[PDB]
């Protein structure tokens, strides 16, 4: 599992 | 071997925009190793980006998150850690080489 920050 | 680079940096944003990077990680019983040292780490970071302009690189590990380690904290958790900042985040991570 990934964000984009 | 191992070359643990630890580098404390602060990142600073205006509202219109974001830190720069994306956030990958994760069970949780961790055993930190030299080789992954924490959970969460930056998967990519946008050249020129905010973190990009503060040293931050692809592979980073995050260790701690406006002071309070991130070590075993799960990535829900993180990314909400790193929300309650809002434009300024005091981030400290390690680069592991060889």
């Amino acid at each position: 599992d990934e964000t984009n920050l | 071997d191992y070359i643990i680079k630890e580098k404390t940096v602060l990142l600073q944003k205006k509202d219109s925009e974001g830190f720069g990077f994306v956030l990958r990680g994760a069970i949780e019983e961790f055993t930190p190793t030299p080789a992954f040292p924490a959970l969460q780490y930056l998967e990519s970071v946008d050249e020129g980006g905010v973190a990009w302009r503060a040293g931050l690189r692809m592979g980073d590990f995050l260790i701690e998150v406006n002071g309070q380690n991130v070590v075993k904290v799960g990535h829900r958790q993180v990314v909400n850690m790193i929300r309650q900042g809002g434009n300024t985040l005091m981030v400290k991570v390690v680069m592991v080489t060889r």
